[PDB]
């Protein structure tokens, strides 16, 4: 399954995730 | 900023210049051997 | 409190056990109702030989196939009783088994674990089985580009030594490998001292090495030879190659030069130079203000997609440069920069630009330091490192220590004027010829 | 796969001072270089003449 | 150091501070504002909103910001969700002070410049993009259309005629439509509280106006299926769970970890988990399924996230769905629970443990409750559970309305109707 | 291309006419000449002049 | 290869008109199978066809039982001739097993336009009945093409 899930944006890395 | 740095450097150079520039001309001077 | 002189002086410190067969044991209390249970051991590819190349890789999935005493799939069905997760991984220079789990049932883990360590079901009903996975797996490996490269990597620079070589081996071996072979192995390198121990959490030392104590002590684990202590030092080779492929949107580049292995002064002292010179990517909120001119130019001008800048020092050895990406039209400008950036920094670097690297080494190497695993994580290799140090404190004197001469002139060292390794993964057509990297490692004083 | 890649050997072309695969390859790489810009400095004194 | 120190406010925002030892120190800041709250010519906003982070604020150039959180080696981060957007930054014990005054300038200070907001137009793209490498990224996305009408149903990301629809002013409302002290929650860890008491007062204070709470989400089921072009098809069937912050919500909580695998090995196909067996076995070579269950404040949904090939997916699905019946049947087994308990328990507080992650469990509870609670009292109400709870509660997803969501190859998948 | 010292006089980038010119790998010294030829010229003119400055 | 380029150029200008794109979605959601499918290539179909694929379905659905030819102005006899001539090949014939199994459902699209579009439809019957001419009577009751310009 999941959280569900989730959003990044920042600054010096960057991703997204579950 | 003060750069540190390229004083040296360029103190060959110069040198690298004028040696070479007296060694154009190649005139009076000291040394011989 | 919490302050940063203060900070450093509160922990649990390095604790540290010696059974009589070599084991090692080792410890921190963090006052956690859990406790990650690990082990590591240094036996590499590069103790193995030719066949024996992928095969502790093979064998790394066959543990959790069933033990001895435990046949196949019972292993597990103890273990997800508890409900606590359970992770093994390998690497060419070490390997590392480990359980995540409360400090309650720890009893079984070890015992659990110490079974699995030797004790082991060799049937080949999972041989044929995991034969076969891996296989399947070994031609999809080549979906991820980024190990690809490096594989050409090493080979490029360690040709002629065991450690240049697949950490699954090659494919063919996987399907003539037999068990036998593995036992010889399996009883090589998984004696002690070769084995290490140790964990974190709420255990603290004692309470750890009593509930050691007995498997190994023990169950040997032994000590005797395997000659000693097999390994040579590697030869460093400049070269090039590449793998032209024209089909793919993108090319990935990897270039490096070789360095000091982990024990060593400087493997710090070039630490924050990376750290400085820092990494790009497509999708930072950073933008062109960045103070990296490579984040400023690599988002200007989207030179490349991104890039990042790595660090391996193996025992004798260290590995430094970087893996960028960039437009197919684009690589020569990457380059031309990339060479810019350590240039400048061998001769005209300043000490400005030194903190803000040197404050970032410090974050970062407080931050990871968080969390059982990675805490427990340390010791393990440390151990195969550097023995029992974990000179927490001491890592802020050494940061101290790094001076704009030092910088400088270590870099001055591993960088002016040497003989770089080239590897590349198509379409590369663009990439100049060796020749010019090489006339571009010297400065003309330009 | 990919991996089924391997290197064949250049010791040929190589000179004996690095052809060992135990050596650290920078005991002479001082010196090993050397030769090679000593040639092309001296090259140069000749053409400065 | 010293435990959990929570504090209201007159304005009610709780500052939540602990003390530490760890040179480690950082700070966050939670807000209500989630997708929920985007109008059908609000979208994407706070996708978007959650790209206004590095710009320019009122009391700075963003220039001097960006050169300045890198030289004192600090570190900020950015997260949202359907419903919680974070605003988190961290640096060295010492330094805070600095950093920490930048975060009110940017949540305090807007500026939104006609010039400086376009720049951003070609970014969302190539950030939304790369969220749906993941097949299981799109499919999630799509689902919540289904199963609802307005408020869930409000992507992460933006419909891409919304592009370039978005003003300056258009965000700058939902800025102070949605902010409020009240809604506002502040949290420290490594900091003693009366520097973090001081300030939080200080500028944090101002109205007021909107928390729009309209939005109930109103769930609806359906079914959709996008015709794709992939060779695993993916699915989900979905019958609504309940609302956060429930026994239910925790019964399925243990509902899953009955059925939810996890791996707890490394590559171990969960034999626990009585859904991939009791699949696996009646089924054929490569395929998954697992359990997904996921709640909000309101409510929140169970189902489970299907990967299969073009012919299985079906009895992919029926079978385990016709497994979930027998669950629903009358099955139990009470040491699996017991041992799913022991999953949760440790699954919890190892999720727990983790103190960035935990950071988040605070203020989780924060906004949610404004309190905090043990985890023991966690895993004291995680015993709490009964079995015919757990049961009837699977009896719910077979009860109720389901939705499907389905994308790949398609020619094989089955709709609801099928089921 | 980003501080490229061959793009600031536009005519370093027509001097890329040269350096990046490719060539195919295999060329006998047989093609040597067309460089010769302009070289044996450059000393022609010269001397060619210097004559005519006692000419 | 030349004739991939083609398809989207031609598909989109198709889509100029809104109520083309909707009525194209509409067979999916009132049928399963058959009607669903559009009468424009689904784009990630489109590197998907090879000369192959064509080339059955050329045979395939090709058959002298289903081909029928007409001409207008010319004699029989000259169409009569050449008819049987060329044109006898097999066979095969005709793959039927779509019935389209009408299966409802609705399907809303969020866009851009100020003018939503939308349809409300309960099967009607088959092609070639009283009923589709009671529909057919049925529509000019209410519905209305204009008579009149603009009226």
């Amino acid at each position: 399954g999941r959280p569900l899930v989730a959003s990044v944006s920042l600054n010096v890395p960057a991703s997204v995730r579950y | 900023q003060l750069a540190r740095n390229w004083v040296p450097t360029a103190s060959l150079w110069g040198a690298v210049g004028a040696v070479g520039l007296v060694w154009a001309t190649d005139w009076r001077l000291i040394l011989d051997w | 409190t919490a302050t940063y002189a203060q900070a450093l002086q509160s922990v649990p410190e390095t604790q540290v056990s010696q059974l009589d067969n070599g084991l090692r044991v080792a410890s921190e209390q963090s006052s956690q109702p859990t406790c990650t249970v690990g082990v590591w051991i240094d036996a590499g590819s590069r103790y193995e030989s030719e066949k024996n190349n992928g095969a502790g890789y093979f064998v790394e999935h066959l543990a959790f196939k069933g033990t001895k005493n435990r046949p196949g799939n019972a292993l597990e069905k103890e273990v997800e009783s508890m409900g606590a997760h359970l992770n093994a991984y390998s690497t060419r220079e070490h390997t590392a088994y480990y359980i995540k789990a409360l400090s309650k049932d720890l009893p079984k883990a070890v015992e659990l674990l110490a079974d699995i360590v030797q004790n082991c079901s060799l049937e080949d009903s999972q041989i044929e089985k995991e034969r076969d996975v891996i296989l399947q797996e070994l031609q999809e490996n080549d979906t991820s580009m980024r190990d690809v490269v490096f594989n050409y990597l090493h080979a490029t620079a360690f040709q002629g030594t065991p450690l240049a070589q697949s950490v699954e081996g090659p494919s063919e071996n996987v399907r003539k490998l037999s068990r036998a072979d593995l036992t010889e192995y399996l009883s090589r390198h998984y004696k002690a001292p070769r084995m290490v121990l140790a964990a974190a959490g709420g255990l603290e030392h004692r309470q750890l090495l009593d509930l050691a104590q007995k498997h190994f002590s023990g169950l040997s684990g032994t000590y005797d030879e395997d000659a000693v202590p097999t390994l040579s030092p590697c030869r460093f080779t400049g070269s090039q190659i590449c793998h032209r492929e024209d089909g793919l949107p993108l090319a990935h580049v990897a270039i490096a030069v070789e360095g000091p292995g982990w024990a060593h002064p400087d493997n710090v002292a070039l630490q924050v130079a990376n750290a400085i010179i820092g990494h790009y990517d497509c999708t930072y909120g950073g933008g062109a203000h960045l103070s990296s001119p490579l984040a400023s130019i690599a988002a200007t001008n989207k030179l490349c997609q991104s890039f990042q800048t790595f660090n391996i020092c193996y025992a004798d050895t260290g590995l430094l440069g970087a893996h960028f990406v960039c437009d197919h039209m684009s690589i020569d400008d990457m380059m031309f920069v990339l060479q810019g950036q350590w240039m400048r920094l061998c001769t005209s670097a300043t000490e400005s630009e030194v903190l803000r690297g040197k404050n970032l080494l410090r974050n970062a190497l407080v931050s990871h330091l968080d969390g059982t695993t990675p805490v427990c994580e340390d010791i393990g290799r440390s151990l195969l490192t550097y023995g029992r140090r974990i000179p927490l404190a001491e890592w802020e004197s050494r940061i101290a220590e790094v001076d704009a001469r030092v910088v400088r002139e270590v870099c001055s060292k591993y960088f002016y004027d040497q003989c770089p390794a080239v590897a590349g993964f198509g379409p590369i057509e663009q990439l100049p010829d060796y020749n010019r990297i090489r006339s571009g490692m010297f400065w003309l004083r330009f | 796969s990919h991996t089924d890649i391997k290197v064949p050997d250049f010791s040929d072309y190589r000179r004996p001072e690095v052809l060992d695969s135990t050596k650290s390859s920078k005991e002479s790489s001082e010196a090993r270089k050397g030769f090679s810009y000593l040639v092309t400095a001296t090259t140069t004194v000749g053409v400065a003449y | 150091p010293q435990d959990l120190e929570f504090t209201r406010l007159p304005n009610g925002l709780v500052i939540a501070s602990l003390e530490n030892y760890a040179p480690a120190s950082r700070i966050g800041l939670f807000i209500k504002a989630g997708s929920r709250y985007e109008n059908s010519n609000n979208l994407g906003t706070s996708h978007l909103l959650r790209l206004a982070s590095s710009l320019t604020t009122k009391g700075a150039s963003s220039f001097k910001i960006t050169r300045g959180i890198e030289a004192v080696g600090g570190k900020l981060s950015v997260t949202s969700t359907r419903e919680n957007m974070a605003y988190t930054v961290e640096c060295l014990r010492d330094d805070v002070d600095i950093l920490m005054e930048f975060l009110l300038n940017v949540t305090t200070a807007p500026e939104f410049r006609r010039w400086e907001v376009a720049a951003l137009q070609p970014q969302l793209r190539i950030d939304k993009a790369v969220a749906l490498q993941n097949p299981q990224a799109h499919v999630i996305e799509n689902l919540h259309a289904a199963a609802y009408r307005n408020a869930l149903a409000n992507s992460l990301y933006c419909p891409d005629y919304r592009i370039g629809k978005v003003t300056p002013v258009e965000l700058h409302d939902y800025v102070q439509n949605h902010f409020t002290s009240a809604r506002m929650a502040l949290i420290g860890l490594g900091v003693s509280h009366p520097v973090l008491k001081q300030v939080a007062e200080q500028f944090l204070n101002i109205r007021g106006g909107l928390g729009l709470s309209g939005a109930k989400a109103k769930y609806h089921g359906g079914e959709i299926r996008e015709q794709n072009g992939d060779s695993l098809v993916h699915a989900a069937l979905v019958a609504e769970s309940a609302a956060i912050g429930s026994a239910e919500a925790n019964a399925f909580s243990v509902l899953q970890h009955v059925l939810g695998a996890g791996p707890h090995v490394k590559r171990g196909s969960n034999a626990t988990s009585s859904l991939y067996q009791a699949v696996a076995k009646g089924v054929h070579q490569p395929f998954d399924v697992s359990a997904f269950n996921a709640s909000y404040s309101d409510s929140g949904l169970f189902g489970f996230y299907t990967i299969s090939q073009a012919a299985s997916a079906g009895d992919v699905i029926k079978a385990a769905y016709n497994q979930v019946k027998t669950i629903a049947q009358g099955n139990l087994s009470n040491p699996d629970v017991q041992a799913a308990k022991n999953k949760l328990k440790a699954g919890y507080l190892m999720s727990v443990e983790s103190s960035e992650g935990f950071l988040d469990e605070v203020g989780s509870q924060a906004l949610a409750a404004g309190s905090y609670t043990p985890p023991s009292t966690v895993l004291q109400q995680i015993d709490a559970v009964a079995d015919a709870d757990v049961i009837n509660a699977a009896k719910k997803f077979v009860s109720g309305r389901k939705s499907m969501a389905a994308s790949g190859n398609l020619g094989h998948t089955p709709f609801i109707d099928e089921l | 291309m980003t501080n490229i010292r061959k793009s600031h006089p536009l005519m370093k980038i027509v001097n890329n006419a040269f350096i990046d010119l490719p060539a195919p790998s295999n060329i006998s010294s047989w093609w040597n000449f067309g460089s010769l030829l302009g070289i044996c010229l450059i000393l022609q003119i010269l001397t060619g002049l210097f004559l005519a400055m006692h000419y």
